[PDB]
This record gives C-alpha cells, sequence and structure tokens, in this order.
C-alpha cells in the first residue's frame, strides 16, 4: 500500500522558482528517509537529498545546496522540493523514493520541470489516411507547448498495435505522431480515431479517420 | 541472527569515559524493522580503517523509544564513532588519551 | 565522492541467455561487514526499480534470474535467462557515504530475430494543407535491429533538409524498434512537385523498402 503521488508537469521561466509535492501515503511517514532523484532527459541519476519528516533533518549533496531547498509536513504526509534560480541545467525529471530499508524501494512517478521562456500553445491533430489484409493509420500531433500530450485509439479500445512516438522539439515546439494497425476488412465499416489531449492548453480533440478515395 | 537497523538514531547519552579508558554512549532508534542489530564501528579519521572495539555483545534495539546502551574500547588518540546506516549516520569524535 | 563505473555502456543479449553486468566503485564502499551498493533497473518512461540490496540481497517479489555479487569495489549484476521484459536500463548506487552516487547506466538489449520494417508513406492531410502547412509522414514498424536509415525523394531527387526522426524504445513484447520519418515541406513546394518517396535501408535486405505516392 506505499505510495508516492507528485505533482504535475511544470513550467518555469529562466531564473524563477517552482515548488514541487510529493505526498505519501500507506507507511508511516516519519519513519523513513524521504530522498530526491534528479534526471536531465536522456541522461542518467543523480542524488539530490533525503529529509526525515520525524524531526525536518536533512542530508544534501553539496551541489544541490544552493538550488534546492527540502521541507515536510507531518499533517499532510506531504514532501516538498523549491527548486531556485532556474537555468536550463535543472530542466528535468525529479523523482521522489522512500529509503524503505537498506536503499529507495518505493519511488514517485516523477515530476518534469521544463526551464523555459515559451509559451503554452495547443497542438493541431491531423489524420493519417493512406495515400491489403492489414491497414496502418495514424495521427500527426504537431505544434504543441509543453509536454506531454496523451494519445489513444478509439478511446483506449485499440492497444494493441499502436506505436506512439516521442515528441521531437523543433523552434520551441513538440511534434508527434502515432500509428495504429487494424484488418483491412474493418476499415472504414469500423470507425478509427485517435484521442489526443493537450493537459497544458486544456485541449481534448477527437480525430476520425476517413478514407482518402 | 538479526538484521542490521536501516533507520535513524538519536544521540541520548553523549559519550563519556569510564574509569576503565573505555566509553559509553546511549542512543535511541527511530524506524522500523526491530529488533534489529545496531550498526556500529570505530575508525580513525580518514574513514580508511576500523579501529578499536565494541565490549557490548551485539547491540540490539529491543524497544520502542527507549535509549539502548553501548561501550567500546576506542583506540588511543582521535577517532570517529560511527553509528547507523546513511544518511541519518551519527558520526561522534573521540579523544583517548595515552598510547600502548 | 564515490564514482560508480559501469561496464559495458551497452549489450545485447539472446532471449534465454545469461547476461552479466559489472559496476566498479572508485573506493570501497564496505561498512559493517556489509556492501552499500545496489542495483536498480529502470524501463522507459519509468520510475527506478530496486532489484538488489547490499550487493547480493534480492529484493522481495523480484525474480530469481537476477543475481548480484561483490564485496568493497567490484560488483556484477546477472540476469539468468534473460527475458523479452529486461529491456532497460540497469544502475548501480553507493550509499556507504554522502553524497550517495550512481553508474552511469547499461542499457540492455534482448537480442530476438531479424525483422524487416513495415514501412507506410502518408500524404499531408486536407486540414494541414488549408494551414499552408505540408508534413509527409513515414512509419517504419516494428523492425530489428535498431540501425536503419530513411532516405526521402521528391521527383527522384534526395531529400536532407526538413526531415525529422522519431525510434520508439525496444518493445517489452516483441523486441523490436518503431521509427517515424516526418518531411515537412511549404504548401507551395509540396504542390510543385509530383512523387514522394520514403525507402529504407535494413540488415534484413539489400534492397532498400520503398513507399511512394503521387500526389496527382
Ligand atoms: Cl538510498
Amino acid at each position: 500500500q506505499v505510495q508516492l503521488q507528485q505533482s504535475g508537469a511544470e513550467v518555469a521561466r529562466p531564473g524563477a522558482s517552482v515548488k514541487l509535492s510529493c505526498k505519501a501515503s500507506g507507511y508511516t511517514f516519519t519513519s523513513y528517509w524521504l530522498q530526491w532523484v534528479k534526471q536531465r532527459p536522456g541522461q542518467g541519476l543523480e542524488w539530490i537529498g533525503a529529509i526525515w519528516p520525524g524531526d525536518d533533518d536533512t542530508r544534501y549533496a553539496q551541489k544541490f545546496q544552493g538550488k534546492a531547498t527540502m521541507t515536510a509536513d507531518k499533517s499532510s504526509s506531504t514532501a516538498y522540493i523549491q527548486l531556485s534560480n532556474l537555468a536550463s541545467e535543472d530542466s528535468a525529471v525529479y523523482y521522489c523514493a522512500r529509503k524503505g530499508g537498506f536503499a529507495m524501494d518505493y519511488w514517485g512517478q516523477g515530476t518534469s520541470v521544463t526551464v523555459s521562456s515559451a509559451k503554452t500553445t495547443p497542438p493541431s491533430v491531423y489524420p493519417l489516411a493512406p495515400g491489403n489484409s492489414m491497414v496502418t493509420l495514424g495521427c500527426l500531433v504537431k505544434g504543441y507547448f509543453p509536454e506531454p500530450v496523451t494519445v489513444t485509439w478509439n478511446s483506449g479500445s485499440l492497444s494493441s498495435g499502436v506505436h506512439t512516438f516521442p515528441a521531437v522539439l523543433q523552434s520551441d515546439l513538440y511534434t508527434l505522431s502515432s500509428s495504429v494497425t487494424v484488418p483491412s476488412s474493418t476499415w472504414p465499416s469500423e470507425t478509427v480515431t485517435c484521442n489526443v489531449a493537450h493537459p497544458a492548453s486544456s485541449t481534448k480533440v477527437d480525430k476520425k479517420i476517413e478514407p482518402r478515395d | 541472527s538479526y538484521s542490521m537497523c536501516t533507520g535513524k538514531f538519536k544521540v541520548v547519552k553523549e559519550i563519556a569515559e569510564t574509569q576503565h579508558g573505555t566509553i559509553v554512549i546511549r542512543v535511541q532508534y527511530e524506524g522500523d524493522g526491530s529488533p534489529c542489530k545496531i550498526p556500529f564501528e570505530i575508525m580513525d579519521l580518514e574513514k580508511r580503517h576500523v579501529l578499536g572495539r565494541l565490549i557490548t555483545v551485539n547491540p540490539i534495539v529491543t524497544e520502542k523509544d527507549s535509549p539502548v546502551n553501548i561501550e567500546a574500547e576506542p583506540p588511543f588518540g582521535d577517532s570517529y564513532i560511527i553509528i547507523g546506516v546513511e544518511p541519518g549516520q551519527l558520526k561522534l569524535n573521540w579523544f583517548k588519551k595515552g598510547s600502548s | 565522492n564515490i564514482v560508480m563505473t559501469q561496464s559495458p555502456t551497452s549489450l545485447a543479449v539472446s532471449l534465454g541467455q545469461r547476461a552479466t553486468i559489472s559496476c566498479r566503485a572508485s573506493e570501497s564502499v564496505d561498512s559493517f561487514g556489509k556492501s552499500f551498493m545496489h542495483f536498480y533497473q529502470q524501463k522507459p518512461g519509468q520510475p527506478p526499480k530496486l532489484l538488489i540490496h547490499l550487493a547480493s540481497n534480492l529484493e522481495s517479489g523480484v525474480p530469481a534470474r537476477f543475481t548480484g555479487r561483490g564485496s568493497r569495489t567490484d560488483f556484477t549484476l546477472t540476469i539468468d535467462p534473460v527475458e523479452a521484459d529486461d529491456a532497460a536500463t540497469y544502475y548501480c548506487q553507493q550509499n556507504n557515504e554522502v553524497p550517495f552516487t550512481f553508474g552511469s547506466g547499461t542499457k540492455l538489449e534482448v537480442k530476438r530475430a531479424d525483422a524487416a520494417p513495415t514501412v507506410s508513406i502518408f500524404p499531408p492531410s486536407s486540414e494541414q494543407l488549408t494551414s499552408g502547412g505540408a508534413s509527409v509522414v513515414c512509419f517504419l514498424n516494428n523492425f530489428y535491429p535498431k540501425d536503419i536509415n530513411v532516405k526521402w525523394k521528391i521527383d527522384g531527387s534526395e531529400r536532407q533538409n526538413g526531415v525529422l526522426n522519431s525510434w520508439t524504445d525496444q518493445d517489452s513484447k516483441d523486441s523490436t524498434y518503431s521509427m517515424s520519418s516526418t518531411l515537412t515541406l511549404t504548401k507551395d513546394e509540396y504542390e510543385r512537385h509530383n512523387s514522394y518517396t520514403c525507402e529504407a535501408t535494413h540488415k534484413t535486405s539489400t534492397s532498400p523498402i520503398v513507399k511512394s505516392f503521387n500526389r496527382n
């Protein structure tokens, strides 16, 4: 029943600050160190430090001392991390983890921090229809900021044969594509719809794939 | 046949020298998994060599919110009295007068 | 600070085989008669997962196919037998002293049978064209190994500029990779040409897999 629920992805301007949360449940919060780990995109893991919520004792990695501030609230079973004077090097996924025993046994899902002066923008969603036995269809999710978007097919009813590609960044904008493979007998008699969500711009787009002809 | 405690320790009684030149300390466990063996070691200042000896036979955490007595024979001169695993690890300085 | 050196950086292991990865500490990570080093597994999009603590103690619920060994400075992680869902990055970590440090990581590749990509080309949609955009999309799906080169041709002439590529991580079930290649052009350039070609050259054939369409 040990769980660590982390706050949502955040965008922060260079030189600004962010405060991230990690809500613990399923154990005595005050009886274990709650630790923070940083992972830059496509990079390794770096230990930031630990907090003991029972007495607010902290141990920091020296390199994060002027950067990170760990706090904990006994009442709400919540740990926080404040990141100051934000620079591009601070854009990363921040994990909270419980040191249950000799090492970190339970981890939060991570909170993504994007340090940027770029503005939130919704994507455009384009259907990808063929221009035998099995047909491949797709959706182009172009020009959005920030990450992430969620892509589903037929509200999640089509999960097998789906390839949702990692987004590519160009001119402060992300572009992503998703492909679905179905039997040729099923399309177009049975409808194929990609469901695109961009939470930062409160966008939910349903795109029906129609045969070109 | 207990495994080592994984949580932290609080100093309840700071190091005191006995009349036999030994040292006594009282630490209280914070954490779980008890009964468990208290991780204890004495090192040189460079933290390269384990020195001295534990006099307390197998110190175990047996009670909630109660101190555990530890007696040890440290080496002559400066040493670190190290208790518990990281990141809560206690690192206490001690100087024992004399020579062998 | 203790440096944890992982070796190799990456390795490809066949299904059912034995995989051994090494992690060397720059100084002893031993305290209290134990080795303060641990192994983690991180799958794409997930947090790290603890496999082994104190060099050789298997975490509760983790398969016995994972084995840790070592003391002082020399440690190994063994996976035997290798399974498809073992496609991940492996990290070693020391917590004998502050700061706690991680190894750079070892990416484990599952070596299955070679598979040619299923190639699909897509013209720009009407929706995109009405807004002066023209993205030509090409999927190259479920192939093995990951090494592939995509070549775009506009009326038979190669085109390198305006091409963006994206690869998926190795599939946890079938051990394949998939790739999308997008050629973005202006509506103007798109409308002045007819033949659009996506050519995939993969280990599986000396002949390229060529998919194309005519704008008409
Ligand atoms: Cl840890």
